[PDB]
C-alpha cells in the first residue's frame, strides 16, 4: 500500500 | 528531547530542559517545555521515547492534582515521588513499558527544604543535590562534584548551570537548542525568561 | 503453523460430455519413505460426489470425517434427504471452501489440496479446487501437485476449452486419465503404481473403480542406455 | 509526501502535494491530502495513506458528535488530542501517520497542531512534514515573516511546495492550497506541477538548474 | 452478579425506589444556593443535635470538584461521597483529554447521568442524594447554579434549596430574589443566603456554614465569626 | 513456515465515459508458472448497478466481494430497499478493507458504475482501504504496463495541440463505448503480450442506466 | 542488557561469637556512570536484617515489599518475625514470580531473639536458600568476595574482630570491581545493639 | 412480587403498559408534518419561578437533518439521545450519506425492550422524532418504550395530548405551509397549558432540507406568538 | 426462579430509610459500650466486655480493641466476626498507602475507604450490610489527635469525645457534661471509667470486664505510643480512680 | 393463578400460563391470512393505523429472495425472530451455496422460541408467524406459534376473528390449491379469504397488504397503489 | 542460578  | 539537568541549592531546586524536539534530520521545534507542574511546590521534568514522555507526565500530573483536590492537601516531594516511582516500577514489567527518564522538583513546607529526585524509566529512585538524564550527565556531574557547594543561592546555581549549559554546548554533538530554567521554592514554580 | 508428516500425491480430474472422472494413487508416504500402501484418497459422499485429497493424511482423516458427519446431519429433520434434499457437490464444495479458508485465516491451516468431482441435479458437471490457502478455481481438466504440471498438459490435449466437453465420452477420457497416472507413475517419485478412479455420470451414477495398476510401461530402451557419455560396455 | 502549514499576520496557510507511491511505482498524482474537517478545520496527511484517510476521517466523526453534545465547535487542542491518542493507542502496531491539524477558534485564536504516530503532539506556527520536509523547510524558513500579505503567503506555501515536488522524488502531482482565517477555512485552488512549475520559473528566474 | 430490577414502575406509572430515595433528601439537612451580579453562595445548615463534634476533621458539607466547582447535597451522606468521587475524576479526565477545565453544565450534567444510570440498572437502588453545584466555567464570569436529583433530571437556578423544610426557605427565596436585581455583590448576597437560612435553623451558632465562590477558582468558606456577624447583624435590623 | 498468502496474477482495468462505465479483467488464474484456469471470472455483478473486481490473492478477492455483495443485500434489508450509490458502496469498501488493517486482504479492488447525477464512475482501492474517484485505472500484475498508456490515451497526458508551441494542452472530453472498449482490448493484448500472468481471456462488463452487459474476447493463451 | 549488573553493588554477611555482621557498599550506577554515592543496600525489620544486590529498582520495591509483609505480620501475630521465618518468606516471594523474576541477590542476617543463636542466609533471584555457618556474598564483586572471606574468615570472632575482618573482605573486593564501591557500610549486631559503621575507602 | 418481564393475561408486557401512565403525567409536546418542514413544540412546565426555563432542554438535535422532543421521565431520554447521536454519525463514516429518519428511529426503538433480568427496566418516556431524508422527505415519528414507532401527519403526547390530538385532526391539512404550522403548533399548546403560554415556558424548532434543525430563539417565538393572538381577534 | 426468596437488602422504605441499615444499628445498639474522648495530649479508648464468664480466658483476649497501623487503632460495636473482616481490609489498606508513598495513612484516608466499602454494601451486591460501627482513634501530623465512627451506613463523622454500642444516650450526656477542650490524657482516662462506671448494665465496672487503650505522644519526643493495657495495668488503673 | 409468574412454571394440570398469555397478544393482532398453490405462495396482511393522522404499522418482513412472513402481536418480537431468519438464510448461502428449506426454517424458528419457555428470566415472544417460500420442493406455508409450534398448511390465518378465513379457506381447498400458473387469482381468493374476517371495516388502499413468493417470482411485497388493482 |  502507498504512502504519501 | 534528551537535556534536562536539576540542582538543589540552599533554599530552592532548578530544573533546566533543552528546548529542541527533532525527527529524523529536521528539529521541528525550538520552544518546547519538557515540564509538567504536578503541584503548587513540586515541577517535573522528563525525558524519553517519543509520545510516551508527554502521555506520561500528564497522566502522573492527572493523579496528583486529583489527590489535592480530594484531600484539599499538597502530597510532600517525596511521596509524589514514591508515586511516581512505582507507577515507573509497574510500567517496567507491562506489555509495553513507558521509556520516560523524570527528574522531580520540589520545596517541601513541612521542611522547609527544597529536594531533588532522579528516577529512570525502571523506577530507579534517588535523591540528590545535583541530576542529570541520557548523555547529559557525563559532562556536568564532574563539573558539578567540583563547582558545586551545598548552601548556594538560588543566583550562585543559576550561575553554575550556565556553566553546565556552556561546557554541553561546547562538546555536545547535537544542538538542543538552548533550556527552559524553572526555580522551585518556597514560594511556589517560576520561569526565569532570558537564560 | 503446521507441516505435513504422512502425505499423499496428485490428484487428477476431467468433464466429459456426461459427467466428471477423477483419480488418486493409494499411497501415504512419510517423507521418502513409502510407508503405507492401502489409502484411499478419494471419498465418495452420497452417489452423486467424490472428494479427492492430496496432502496432509491425518487433516484428510478429519475431512473424511467432517464429510461423514455432513451427510448425518443433512438426513436430520430433512424427509427429501435421498432426493431434492440431497447433498449437491456444489454444497459440498462451498463448505469445505469455507472451513479451508477459516482455517487459513486462523494460521493454523489444513495442508491439503482438494478436487470436489460429481454431477449436480439438473445434470450440469461439477469439477472445483480448493487447497490450504482457500483459494477455488474451476477448470475443464483439474489437478494438484506433480499432477498439474503433468497431467493437465495431457488432458487439455483432450478438453482444452468449453466446447470440447460434448464432444469426449466416457471411453476417451478415461484413457486420457489412465495414460497420465503412468506418466506419473514413471516422474514423480513419491506415486505408486496402484490407484483409484471414479466417474460420476448423469445417467449411470456413481461407478467407484479400487485397485487399479499402470500397465502397458515402456522400459525396454533401458538396456541400450550405457554409461553417461562416452562409456560403451 | 510534502505538507505544510504556517501561522502569520492574516491566519494560516496550509499547502500540499497529491502524490502517492508504492516504492518508486507513481500510484496517484490527484491524492487529495486535505481533509476539511468542518468549515473552521483542517488536517493534512503524510504516511500510509489508508493509515490517514481512515483516522482522519474518523476524527472528523468525533469532532460533529462534541459538537452535538456540547453545543459547541471542537477546540483544535482538543481535536488534534483525540486523534493523538487514538494513535497512542496503536503505538507499535506500525500505523504510519504524519499530520498538522489547522484551524480557528474564539478561545484559540488560529492554531496547528503537529500529531505524528509515535504520539507526538506539538503547538507551533511553522511545520513541514513528509519525505519532501527539508526542501518545503529551506525556501518556507528563508522567506518567512510574520508579516507577509495574504497575497505573498500563498504564494509563498505553493512555492515551497513546488520547491519539494522537484527535488523529492515522492513529491509531486500538483498543490493544493488553503487559506485558514477567523471566518474559516478558504480553497485557492488545485495547481498542476505540470504547468505551474514552468510559469514560476518563467515568471520568477528562478530554477537555473534546469534546461530552460 | 446481583441482578434484580429494584427501581420498576408501579401500575400508576411510578418509580416507587426513586421517589423513597427523593424522601431520603427530605430528611437531609438544608441546602441552599443563592447567584449574585458576581458570585455564587452555598449555605448549609448542620443539626444541632450533637456537641462533642470534632469539627476540624469532620466532612464539611461542600466539595470542590475542581478549583472552579463546589458541589453541596442533602439526602445519605455515604451516597455523596460516591458521586464526588465519581465527579472529582471525571474533572481531571475532561482536562487531561480536552485541554480545559469542565464548565459547570457538563459536570451537572455528569453527575444527573450517574444518577439516572442508578435508576434503571439491575442490582442497584437510586441515590438518596440531591445536589446544588456551583462555579464559574473557565474564562468566565458569568455565575452558575444547577440542582440535580435522584431521577437525574437537573436544571439551572437562581436560587434553590434542598432537604428539610426547604419549602419554606424557597418560599422566602421566592418573595425575596429579583430576577431583574440579583444580589450586587459578596456582602449582599452572603446576606440573603444566611436569611434564608435563618427562617428554618434555630441560632445562627454552628449551625450555618457559608461558601463563597468567585471567579477564576476565589472559593473561600467563611468562619464562625464571619458568619456570627451577619447573623448578629440581621436580628438588629428585626426589631422594626 | 506457513505463508498464508498466495498470488494468483490476472489483472484489471476500470474506465468511465460521461454516462457509462467499463470494468474489465482477464480470466487466466495461476500459482507460480502453472495456469489454474483459462476461464475464472474475477470481475462480478453486484447489485444496484455496482462492478466490482479484488485482484491479487484470489481467496482473499472472493471473501471480500463476498462480504460486499452481502452488506448490499443488509443495506436494502435496514434502509428500506434504497439504493446503494456508488460514492456509499466505496465508504463501505473502505472499512471492509481497514477492517483488517493488522491481517490485509492482498488485493488491489477496482468497482464501476454510476455516480447520482448519472455520471459513469470508477473507485480504486489499495489493499487497506485508501480510496479515490478516478476516470481511469488498471490494477494487479500488469497495472505498471497499462496505467501509463490510460494516462496517454484516457487523460491526454504529454499530448499538445499541434503548433501551439507546446503551450495549449490537447482538451479534455469524454469518450465513447465503443472508443473505450477499444482501449480495453489494445491494453489487454499488449498486456498479455509482455506479462506471463495475463492471457487466456477478457471479459468486460459495461454498466449503463439500462444495467450490466458482459463482451467477450479471446486472448493469447501461452 | 545484563539486568544484574547495570547498577552494580555487593552485600557480605558473616557470623561471630554471639554476633553477626552484614555489609554492603553504596555505589549505584549506570554502567559506566556513578550515580550515587548513598544508595544502601541493606534494610531491616525489626531485628532482622536483609540486604539486596541487583537491579536498583527491585532492591528498592522488594524492600518496599518486605516492609509490607513484615508489618501484617506484626499486627497478627503479635511479635517481631524471627530470621529463619523471615528467609522462608523471601524464598516464597520471589519463587511466586519464578517465570518473570527480580533480578536480586538478597541476604539475611540476624539473631533469633528466643534461641540466641547468629543466623545467615543467602538466596538466588528465584528464591533458592543458601544457609551458611560462616559467610554469605551477593553482586558484581562476588567472586572477589568468595575469595576473601574464604581466606580471612575464622568460627568465633569477638565483634571487634569480626567487624574488621568483615570490613577487610568487603574493601578489598569491592577495589578489584569496577561496579562496586563508592563507599560502605558495616553494621555489627549483637543480641540486643546494633552498631552501624561507615568505612573510609578509595572512591574510584 | 413478580417478573419485570411478565405478561398480563391479556397478553400485554405489565411494564411496557405501566410506563405508558408514566408519560401521560409528562410535560406537552407537538409535532406537525408539512411539505415545508416539519415543527417540533413542547411545554416547559417549569416547577418553580426561580429556575431558569431556558435551561430547560425538551428539544433536541440528533444530526443537521433529525431533531427530536420528548415527554415523560426525560432523564431516560439523555442515553437515547446519545445512541441516536451515534447511530446517525457512524452511519454517515460507514456510507458516506444521511442516515434515513425511519432507519434512525427503528434504531432508538432497538433499544427498547432490551431490559429484564440489559437494563432493569422500560424507559418512561416517549419520543417525537421529526427530519428530512432525499427518498420518503420530511417525517415525523412517535417512538414509544414499546418498540413500536408511528410515523404521522400530526402528533401530541403527554398530559394534553388526547385534547390536542382531537384538534390536530381537524386542523391538519396536506398543503399548511410552515407558518401555518408554527402558529398551530402554538395555539394548540396554549389550549391544553395548565399556565399561560408565553415565550418562556414553550419552545418551538422546525426542520427544513435547507437549513437543518433549528431551535427558535425567545425572540422569534415571542413574535409568533403576536402574530397568534392577532390572528385569533381578527374573526 | 430464586427471586422468591431475595430479601431485597439494598432497597429504600417509604419513607428514604435502608431497612437493613436500621436493623443493623438496633442490633448494634446491646453490644458492649465503647468509648473514645480525645485530649490534647493524646486519646483514650475504653470498652466494655459482653458479660463475662470466669472461664473466660481474659489476659489472651481481644474482642473490641484493635491494631490497624502503629498510629491507629479502632473500638468494635456489634458482630466480632464482620469486624475482622473490616479490620484486615484497613490493615492491608494501610500498608497499600505506605508503600505507594512512603509515607503512614492519614487516619481521615483510612477513615474515608472503610466507610466507602461499608456504603457499597447498602446500594449493590444484595448481600447483608456488616453490622458493626467502629471509633478510630490514631495520630498523623496533619491534624494530630483524631477520633472518628463509622457505621452500618458508611456515614462517618469525627468527634472530641464519642461512645457506641448500649447506652449511647446516657453515655453521651456524661461526656458533654465533664468534657472540656484543654484536658490532659489522664483526666479522659477517668472521665472514660466513670462514664461506663455509670452506664453500665453490671451490677459493678472490674478490670476482667474491660478493656483498654492509649495513644500518646508519652515516647520519647515527637513521635507516638499505643498502649493496649494488660488485665493487671487496668486493674490498677482502677483502683488509682476509686472504682474498686 | 399462582402458576402464572413466570414460564418456568407448570400448572398442575400441566399448563404454561406464560405461554397462553403470550398467544394472547396473537389474538389482539390484527388480522392476516396465506394460502399456497403448487406453484405460488401468498400472503394477505390486514394493517392497523392509530389514528387516522398515523400510518398503517407493516406486517410482512422479506428474509431472502425466497422466503419472508407475516406478523401478528408484538411487533419487536417479529423483528428479532425474521432478523434471526435473514441470518439462517444468509448462512445456508454464504456457506454451502444452498437456499434454505422452508422446512428448516420452520424448526429453527421453533428451537429459538422453545428456549426462552424453559428458562427463568426469559419470557415467551408475542407474536405469531406466517412463512411462506419456494424453495427444492415447492412452494410452502408454514404458521409459527410462540409456544414453539410450528405447522405446515395449504393455507390458514392468524388474529382477530382469523376463524372468518381459517373456516372459508377450509372450504375453497379444492379451488385455490389448483391455481397454478396465476398470481393474479391466487392473490384475488387470498383477499377473498381475509375479507371473511372484517367487521365495520373494508379493505382500502393503504390498509391492504400482500406478498407474493413462487416458481420466478421472487419474495416482492405490494403497498399502496400497487394494491388497487385487488380491491 | 544455582544447579546441583
Ligand atoms: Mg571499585
Amino acid at each position: 500500500a502507498x504512502l504519501x | 528531547m534528551d537535556i534536562i539537568l536539576g540542582i538543589r541549592v540552599q533554599d530552592s531546586v532548578i530544573l533546566a530542559s533543552s528546548k529542541a524536539v527533532t525527527r529524523g534530520i529536521s528539529v521541528l521545534k525550538d520552544s518546547d517545555d519538557k515540564t509538567r507542574q504536578l503541584s503548587p511546590h513540586t515541577l517535573m521534568s522528563f525525558a524519553g521515547e517519543a509520545g510516551d514522555t508527554v502521555q506520561f507526565a500528564e497522566y502522573i500530573q492527572a493523579n496528583i492534582q486529583l489527590y489535592s483536590i480530594r484531600e484539599d492537601y499538597e502530597l510532600s516531594p517525596q511521596a509524589v515521588s514514591s508515586f511516581v516511582r512505582q507507577e515507573l516500577a509497574k510500567s517496567i514489567r507491562s506489555r509495553r513499558p513507558y521509556q520516560v527518564n523524570v527528574l522531580i522538583g520540589g520545596y517541601d513546607k513541612k521542611k522547609n527544604k527544597p529536594e531533588l529526585y532522579q528516577i529512570d524509566y525502571l523506577g530507579t529512585k534517588v535523591e540528590l543535590p545535583y541530576g542529570a538524564h541520557g548523555y547529559s550527565g557525563f559532562y556536568t556531574f564532574s563539573l558539578l562534584d567540583h563547582h558545586y557547594r551545598p548552601d548556594m543561592t538560588t543566583e550562585e546555581g543559576l550561575d553554575l548551570l550556565k556553566l553546565c549549559v556552556q561546557e554541553l554546548e561546547k562538546r555536545m554533538p547535537m544542538d538542543f537548542k538552548g533550556v527552559i530554567v524553572k526555580i522551585v521554592d518556597k514560594d511556589g514554580i517560576r520561569q526565569v525568561d532570558d537564560f | 503453523t503446521q507441516q505435513p508428516i504422512v502425505t499423499g500425491t496428485s490428484v487428477i480430474s476431467m468433464k466429459y460430455d456426461n459427467g466428471v472422472i477423477i483419480a488418486a494413487d493409494n499411497l501415504g508416504s512419510y517423507g521418502s519413505l513409502l510407508r503405507f500402501n492401502g489409502v484411499e484418497r478419494l471419498i465418495p459422499v452420497g452417489d452423486n460426489t467424490v472428494v479427492g485429497i492430496s496432502g496432509d493424511i491425518s487433516d484428510m482423516q478429519h475431512i473424511e470425517r467432517l464429510l461423514k458427519d455432513l451427510v448425518t446431519e443433512n438426513a436430520y429433520d430433512n424427509p427429501l434427504a435421498d432426493a431434492e434434499e440431497a447433498l449437491e457437490p456444489s454444497y459440498i464444495f462451498e463448505y469445505l471452501a469455507t472451513v479451508m479458508y477459516q482455517r487459513r485465516s486462523k494460521m493454523n491451516p489444513l495442508w491439503n489440496a482438494i478436487i470436489v468431482a460429481g454431477v449436480q441435479s439438473n445434470g450440469d458437471q461439477f469439477l472445483r479446487y480448493v487447497n490450504l490457502l482457500g483459494v477455488t478455481y474451476s477448470s475443464p481438466t483439474l489437478a494438484t501437485g506433480f499432477g498439474a504440471h503433468m497431467a493437465n498438459p495431457l488432458l487439455r490435449k483432450v478438453v482444452d476449452r468449453e466446447s470440447d466437453i460434448p464432444k469426449t465420452t466416457v471411453q476417451v477420457a478415461e484413457e486420457a486419465i489412465v495414460n497420465a497416472m503412468r506418466v506419473l507413475y514413471y516422474r514423480d517419485a513419491r506415486s505408486s503404481r496402484n490407484f483409484s478412479l471414479a466417474i460420476i455420470d448423469k445417467n449411470t451414477g456413481l461407478t467407484f473403480k479400487k485397485n487399479l495398476q499402470v500397465e502397458n510401461m515402456k522400459w525396454d530402451f533401458a538396456k541400450d542406455i550405457k554409461g553417461y557419455g562416452t562409456q560403451k560396455i | 509526501t510534502t505538507t505544510l502549514a504556517f501561522r502569520f499576520q492574516g491566519g494560516i496557510i496550509v499547502a500540499v502535494d497529491s502524490r502517492a507511491t508504492a516504492g518508486n511505482w507513481v500510484a496517484s498524482q490527484t491524492v487529495k491530502k486535505v481533509i476539511e474537517i468542518n468549515p473552521f478545520l483542517l488536517g493534512t496527511m503524510a504516511g500510509g495513506a489508508a493509515d490517514c484517510q481512515f483516522w482522519e476521517t474518523w476524527l472528523g466523526s468525533q469532532c460533529r458528535l462534541h459538537e452535538l453534545r456540547e453545543k459547541e465547535r471542537i477546540s483544535v487542542a482538543a481535536a488534534s488530542k483525540i486523534l493523538s491518542n487514538l494513535v497512542y493507542q496503536y503505538k507499535g502496531a506500525g500505523l504510519s501517520m504524519g499530520t498538522m491539524i489547522c484551524g480557528y477558534t474564539r478561545k484559540e485564536g488560529p492554531t496547528i497542531y503537529y500529531v505524528d504516530s509515535d504520539g507526538t503532539r506539538l503547538k507551533g506556527d511553522i511545520f513541514c512534514v513528509g519525505s519532501g520536509q527539508t526542501f518545503a523547510y529551506g525556501v518556507l524558513d528563508s522567506n518567512y515573516k510574520w508579516d507577509l500579505s495574504v497575497e505573498d503567503a500563498l504564494y509563498l506555501g505553493k512555492r515551497s511546495i513546488l520547491a519539494a515536488a522537484h527535488r523529492d522524488a515522492y513529491s509531486g502531482g500538483s498543490v493544493n492550497l488553503y487559506h485558514v482565517t477567523e471566518d474559516g477555512w478558504i480553497y485557492h485552488g488545485n495547481h498542476d506541477v505540470g504547468e505551474l512549475f514552468w510559469k514560476v520559473k518563467e515568471e520568477e528566474g528562478s530554477f537555473n538548474n534546469v534546461i530552460g | 452478579g446481583y441482578d434484580r430490577a429494584l427501581s420498576i414502575f408501579s401500575p400508576d406509572g411510578h418509580i416507587f425506589q426513586v421517589e423513597y430515595a427523593l424522601e431520603a433528601v427530605k430528611r437531609g439537612t438544608c441546602a441552599v444556593g443563592v447567584k449574585g451580579k458576581n458570585c455564587v453562595v452555598l449555605g448549609c445548615e448542620r443539626r444541632s443535635t450533637l456537641k462533642l463534634q470534632d469539627t476540624r476533621i469532620t466532612p464539611s458539607k461542600v466539595s470542590k470538584i475542581d478549583s472552579h466547582v463546589v458541589l453541596s447535597f442533602s439526602g445519605l451522606n455515604a451516597d455523596s461521597r460516591i458521586l464526588i468521587e465519581k465527579a472529582r475524576v471525571e474533572a481531571q479526565s475532561h482536562r487531561l483529554t480536552l485541554e480545559d477545565p469542565v464548565t459547570v453544565e457538563y459536570l451537572t450534567r455528569y453527575v444527573a447521568g450517574v444518577q439516572q444510570r442508578y435508576t434503571q440498572s439491575g442490582g442497584v437502588r437510586p441515590f438518596g442524594v440531591s445536589t446544588l453545584i456551583a462555579g464559574f466555567d473557565p474564562r468566565d464570569d458569568e455565575p452558575k447554579l444547577y440542582q440535580t436529583e435522584p431521577s437525574g433530571i437537573y436544571s439551572s437556578w437562581s436560587a434553590q434549596t434542598i432537604g428539610r423544610n426547604s419549602k419554606t426557605v424557597r418560599e422566602f427565596l421566592e418573595k425575596n430574589y429579583d430576577r431583574k436585581e440579583p444580589p450586587a455583590t459578596v456582602e449582599e448576597c452572603v446576606k440573603l443566603t444566611v436569611r434564608s437560612l435563618l427562617e428554618v435553623v434555630q441560632t445562627g451558632a454552628k449551625n450555618i456554614e457559608i461558601t463563597v465562590v468567585k471567579p477564576d477558582s476565589d472559593i473561600v468558606a467563611l468562619s464562625s465569626e464571619e458568619i456570627n456577624q451577619y447573623v448578629t447583624q440581621i436580628e438588629q435590623e428585626k426589631q422594626e | 513456515q506457513f505463508n498464508p498468502y498466495g498470488d494468483n496474477g490476472g489483472t484489471i482495468l476500470g474506465i468511465a465515459g460521461e454516462d457509462f462505465a467499463v470494468l474489465a479483467g482477464d480470466t487466466r488464474n495461476i500459482t507460480d508458472y502453472s495456469i489454474n484456469s483459462r476461464y475464472e471470472p474475477k470481475v462480478f455483478d453486484c447489485g444496484d448497478n455496482i462492478v466490482m473486481s479484488a485482484n491479487g490473492f484470489a481467496a482473499d478477492g472472493d471473501a471480500l466481494v463476498k462480504r460486499f455483495k452481502n452488506s448490499v443485500k443488509w443495506y436494502h434489508f435496514d434502509h428500506n430497499d434504497k439504493k446503494l450509490s456508488i460514492n456509499s458502496a466505496a465508504r463501505n469498501i473502505q472499512h471492509l478493507l481497514y477492517g483488517k488493517r493488522f491481517f490485509p486482504y492482498y488485493v488491489h479492488t477496482i468497482i464501476a458504475g454510476l455516480d447520482e447525477d448519472g455520471k459513469g464512475a470508477v473507485y480504486s482501492f489499495d489493499p487497506v482501504g485508501s480510496y479515490e474517484r478516478e476516470q481511469c485505472r488498471a490494477g494487479g500484475a500488469a497495472a505498471s504496463l497499462i496505467m501509463p498508456f490510460l494516462d496517454n490515451q484516457v487523460n491526454f497526458k504529454n499530448q499538445y495541440e499541434p503548433g501551439t508551441n507546446g503551450k495549449v494542452k490537447k482538451p479534455l472530453k469524454y469518450l465513447s463505448v465503443e472508443e473505450v472498449i477499444k482501449l480495453v482490448r489494445d491494453s489487454f493484448t499488449s498486456a498479455t503480450e509482455r506479462h506471463i500472468q495475463v492471457g487466456d481471456g477478457l471479459e468486460i462488463l459495461i454498466v449503463t442506466k439500462d444495467g450490466v452487459r458482459k463482451e467477450f474476447y479471446e486472448l493469447k493463451r501461452d | 542488557s545484563d539486568p544484574s549488573s547495570i547498577n552494580g553493588g555487593i552485600v557480605v554477611a558473616m557470623t561471630g561469637k554471639d554476633c553477626v555482621a552484614i555489609a554492603c557498599d553504596l555505589r549505584l550506577g549506570s554502567q559506566s556512570l556513578g550515580v550515587s554515592n548513598k544508595f544502601e543496600k541493606i534494610f531491616h525489620y525489626g531485628h532482622v536484617f536483609l540486604g539486596i544486590t541487583g537491579l536498583a529498582t527491585d532492591v528498592t520495591t522488594l524492600n518496599e515489599m518486605f516492609r509490607y509483609k513484615t508489618n501484617l505480620y506484626k499486627l497478627k501475630e503479635e511479635r517481631a518475625i524471627e530470621p529463619e521465618t523471615f528467609t522462608q518468606l523471601v524464598s516464597s516471594s520471589l519463587y511466586e514470580r519464578r517465570f518473570g523474576p527480580y533480578f536480586v541477590g538478597p541476604v539475611v542476617a540476624g539473631i533469633n531473639s528466643k534461641s540466641g543463636k547468629p543466623f545467615i542466609a543467602g538466596f538466588d533471584l528465584i528464591g533458592c536458600i543458601d544457609e551458611a555457618k560462616d559467610f554469605i556474598v551477593s553482586g558484581t564483586a562476588s567472586d572477589q568476595l568468595f575469595g576473601m572471606c574464604e581466606s580471612l574468615y575464622e568460627p568465633n570472632l569477638e565483634p571487634e574482630d569480626l567487624f574488621e575482618t568483615i570490613s577487610q573482605a568487603l574493601l578489598n573486593a569491592a577495589d578489584r570491581d569496577a561496579l562496586s564501591g563508592w563507599g560502605a557500610v558495616v553494621y555489627i549486631i549483637k543480641k540486643d545493639e546494633v552498631v552501624k559503621r561507615y568505612l573510609k575507602m578509595r572512591q574510584d | 412480587d413478580r417478573g419485570v418481564s411478565t405478561f398480563s393475561p391479556e397478553g400485554r408486557l405489565f411494564q411496557v403498559e405501566y410506563s405508558l401512565e408514566a408519560i401521560k403525567l409528562g410535560s406537552t409536546a407537538i409535532g406537525i408534518a408539512t411539505k415545508e418542514g416539519v415543527v417540533l413544540g413542547v411545554e416547559k412546565r417549569a416547577t418553580s419561578p426561580l429556575l431558569e426555563s431556558d435551561s430547560i432542554e425538551k428539544i433536541v438535535e440528533i444530526d443537521r437533518h433529525i431533531g427530536c422532543a420528548m415527554s415523560g421521565l426525560t432523564a431516560d431520554a439523555r442515553s437515547m439521545i446519545e445512541h441516536a447521536r451515534t447511530a446517525a454519525v457512524t452511519h454517515n463514516l460507514y456510507y458516506d450519506e444521511d442516515i434515513n429518519v425511519e432507519s434512525l428511529t427503528q434504531s432508538v426503538c432497538d433499544l427498547a425492550l432490551r431490559f429484564g433480568e440489559l437494563m432493569s427496566r422500560p424507559f418512561g418516556v416517549a419520543l417525537l422524532i421529526a427530519g428530512h431524508d432525499a427518498d420518503d422527505g420530511y417525517q415525523l415519528f412517535h417512538a414509544e418504550p414499546s418498540g413500536t414507532f408511528y410515523r404521522y401527519n400530526a402528533k401530541a403526547i403527554g398530559s394534553g395530548s388526547e385534547g390536542a390530538q382531537a384538534e390536530l385532526l381537524n386542523e391538519w391539512h396536506s398543503s399548511l405551509t410552515l407558518k401555518e404550522a408554527e402558529l398551530l403548533v402554538l395555539k394548540i399548546l396554549k389550549q391544553v397549558m395548565e399556565e399561560k403560554l408565553d415565550e418562556n415556558n414553550a419552545q418551538l424548532s422546525c426542520i427544513t432540507k435547507q437549513d437543518g434543525f433549528k431551535i427558535y430563539d425567545n425572540e422569534k417565538t415571542a413574535e409568533l406568538i403576536k402574530e397568534l393572538k392577532e390572528k385569533e381577534a381578527a374573526e | 426462579g430464586s427471586r422468591r426468596y431475595d430479601s431485597r437488602t439494598t432497597i429504600f422504605s417509604p419513607e428514604g430509610r435502608l431497612y437493613q441499615v436500621e436493623y443493623a444499628l438496633e442490633s448494634i445498639s446491646h453490644a458492649g459500650t465503647a468509648i473514645g474522648i480525645m485530649a490534647s495530649d493524646g486519646i483514650v479508648l475504653a470498652a466494655e466486655r459482653k458479660v463475662t464468664s470466669t472461664l473466660l480466658e481474659q489476659d489472651t483476649s481481644t474482642e473490641k480493641l484493635y491494631k490497624l497501623n502503629d498510629k491507629i487503632a479502632v473500638a468494635v460495636a456489634g458482630l466480632t466476626a464482620d469486624a475482622e473482616i473490616l479490620i484486615n481490609t484497613a490493615r492491608i489498606h494501610a500498608q497499600n498507602y505506605l508503600k505507594t508513598y512512603n509515607e503512614d495513612i492519614p487516619v481521615e484516608i483510612l477513615v474515608r475507604r472503610l466507610s466507602d466499602i461499608k456504603q457499597g454494601y447498602t446500594q449493590h451486591g444484595g448481600l447483608r450490610p456488616f453490622g458493626v460501627s467502629f471509633i478510630y482513634a490514631g495520630y498523623d501530623d496533619r491534624y494530630g489527635y483524631q477520633l472518628y465512627t463509622s457505621n452500618p451506613s458508611g456515614n462517618y463523622t469525627g468527634w472530641k469525645a464519642i461512645s457506641v454500642g448500649a447506652n449511647t444516650s446516657a453515655a453521651q450526656t456524661l461526656l458533654q457534661m465533664d468534657y472540656k477542650d484543654d484536658m490532659k490524657v489522664d483526666d479522659a482516662i477517668e472521665l472514660a471509667l466513670k462514664t461506663l462506671s455509670k452506664t453500665t448494665d453490671s451490677s459493678a465496672l472490674t478490670y476482667d470486664r474491660l478493656e483498654f487503650a492509649t495513644i500518646r505522644k508519652g515516647a520519647n519526643d515527637g513521635e507516638v505510643y499505643q498502649k493496649i493495657f494488660k488485665p493487671q495495668e487496668i486493674k490498677d488503673i482502677l483502683v488509682k480512680t476509686g472504682i474498686t | 393463578n399462582n402458576y402464572d409468574g413466570d414460564t418456568v412454571t407448570f400448572s398442575p394440570t400441566g399448563r404454561l400460563f406464560q405461554v397462553e398469555y403470550a398467544l394472547e397478544a396473537i389474538k389482539q393482532g390484527s388480522v392476516t391470512v396465506g394460502l399456497r398453490s403448487n406453484t405460488h405462495a401468498v400472503l394477505v396482511a390486514l394493517k392497523r393505523n392509530a389514528d387516522e393522522l398515523s400510518s398503517y404499522q407493516k406486517k410482512i418482513i422479506k428474509c431472502d429472495e425466497h422466503m419472508g412472513l407475516s406478523l401478528a402481536g408484538l411487533a419487536p418480537d417479529a423483528r428479532v425472530l425474521s432478523n434471526y431468519l435473514r441470518q439462517q438464510c444468509n448462512y445456508s448461502s454464504l456457506v454451502f451455496n444452498r437456499k434454505l428449506a422452508v422446512e428448516r426454517a420452520g424448526h429453527l424458528l421453533c428451537d429459538k422460541a422453545q428456549k426462552n419457555t424453559q428458562s427463568y428470566g426469559g419470557r415467551p415472544y408475542g407474536v405469531g408467524l406466517l412463512i411462506i417460500g419456494y424453495d427444492k420442493s415447492g412452494a410452502h406455508l408454514l404458521e409459527f406459534q410462540p409456544s414453539g409450534n410450528v405447522t405446515e398448511l395449504y393455507g390458514t390465518a392468524i388474529g382477530a376473528r382469523s376463524q372468518g378465513a381459517k373456516t372459508y379457506l377450509e372450504r375453497t381447498l379444492d379451488t385455490f390449491i389448483k391455481i397454478d400458473g396465476n398470481p393474479d387469482e391466487l392473490i384475488k381468493a387470498g383477499v377473498e379469504a381475509i375479507s371473511q374476517s372484517l367487521r365495520d371495516e373494508s379493505l382500502t388502499v393503504d390498509n391492504l397488504s400482500i406478498a407474493i413468493v413462487g416458481k420466478d417470482t421472487p419474495f416482492t411485497i405490494y403497498d399502496g397503489e400497487a394494491v388497487a388493482k385487488y380491491i
